């Protein structure tokens, strides 16, 4: 059981670290998504580059 | 910030694209904590036993 | 111990009926705000009621 | 489609007020996954018992 804790803690170190890479990188793109949608929510186009 | 010049012209079709990333996040998260999480429960388990 | 098992399959149910309710609830408030942030992320403030 | 009419002329709060609920979303389902997981763990162990 020692062993399997062991393994179980390699298992909990991999699955930290892989879901806080994950959840860095999609709440990246979900704050890039929200910027988009907040400063050009089509905005762009009363922008209309005229 | 992402993408580097990467078609801002006209996005549109990037924030949906951003979506299903969007959907993607709670996916990915759901399960990877619920994983770390059943294991800390068995890891307690392994510890009383 | 077998009525510890009838109480905790009650407690299983009462959980089950929690999370349901809780996750459709709040899945449809997604939807809502996804629609507002969407077609009216402060579009209203363009429009600004002028 | 949610309200009737609901303080349209400013709405920004409630958006605000979403996004808490959608973090309440995340907290209240991984409250109730490792809970009832964890009893049934508790139930397995009973079980064995």
């Amino acid at each position: 059981l020692r062993q399997r804790h062991t393994e179980l803690e390699r298992e909990v170190s991999r699955f930290e670290d892989q879901t806080q890479q994950q959840r860095q990188q999609y709440a990246q793109a979900k704050e890039s998504l929200t910027t988009l949608n907040r400063l050009i929510p089509q905005v762009t186009l009363l922008l209309d580059e005229t | 910030r992402q993408g580097r010049q990467y078609q801002a012209e006209d996005l549109e079709a990037l924030q949906n694209e951003l979506e299903a990333r969007q959907e993607a996040l709670s996916l990915s998260v759901n399960e990877g904590g619920e994983r770390r999480m059943e294991m800390r429960q068995e890891l307690e388990q392994l510890k009383q036993k």
